[PDB]
């Protein structure tokens, strides 16, 4: 009583009712360094302009 | 021009460049510390993006 699958169908992807957990570290991956911080806030002007040598803007 | 006049615009050009010496010595030892640690906004060379990783099922499982 087997019926030959028909062109298309052993290529599906299907779905699988499983029992075992989900690896939550399958790569066994160590935790990531923390990133720099952001820029935040308003942006004030330069104070008494760029501050070269002389230059008083 | 007054005594006064002087005076107080000496004062206030003091002021001025006081502020600006003490933010120049900051701005090295800011720059020096950023070049040492790299944890600020600037010396911040380049890394891969890992935007660019496929996360998808390879076609071998060991990977
Ligand atoms: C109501 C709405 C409208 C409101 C209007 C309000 C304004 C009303 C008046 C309208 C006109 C305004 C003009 C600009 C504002 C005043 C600027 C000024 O005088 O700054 C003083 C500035 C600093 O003096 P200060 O006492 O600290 O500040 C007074 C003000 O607070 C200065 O203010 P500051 O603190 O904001 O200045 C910022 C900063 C202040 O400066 C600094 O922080 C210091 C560093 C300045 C540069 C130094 C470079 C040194 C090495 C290069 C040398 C270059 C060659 C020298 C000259 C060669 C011959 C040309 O300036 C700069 O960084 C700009 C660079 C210098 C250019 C100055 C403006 C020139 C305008 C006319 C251009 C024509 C040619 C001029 C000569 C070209 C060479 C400069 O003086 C100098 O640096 C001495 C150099 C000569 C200055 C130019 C004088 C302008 C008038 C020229 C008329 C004659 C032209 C003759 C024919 C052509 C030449 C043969």
């Amino acid at each position: 009583g087997w019926v030959r699958p028909d062109l298309g169908e052993l290529s599906k992807v299907t779905k699988v009712k499983t029992d075992r957990p989900l690896p939550e570290n399958p790569y066994h991956s160590r935790a990531r360094p923390e990133p720099n911080p952001e820029v935040e806030g308003d942006l004030k002007p330069a104070r008494h302009g760029s501050r070269l040598f002389f230059w008083t803007m | 021009d007054a005594p006064e006049k002087n005076y107080e615009r000496t004062m206030a050009i003091l002021q001025i460049e006081s502020e600006k010496a003490e933010l120049r010595l900051k701005e090295l030892e800011v720059r020096r510390l950023m070049r040492a640690k790299g944890d600020g906004p600037w010396f911040q060379y380049p890394t891969i993006d890992k935007a660019l990783i496929d996360h998808s099922p390879k076609a071998t499982p060991d990977n």
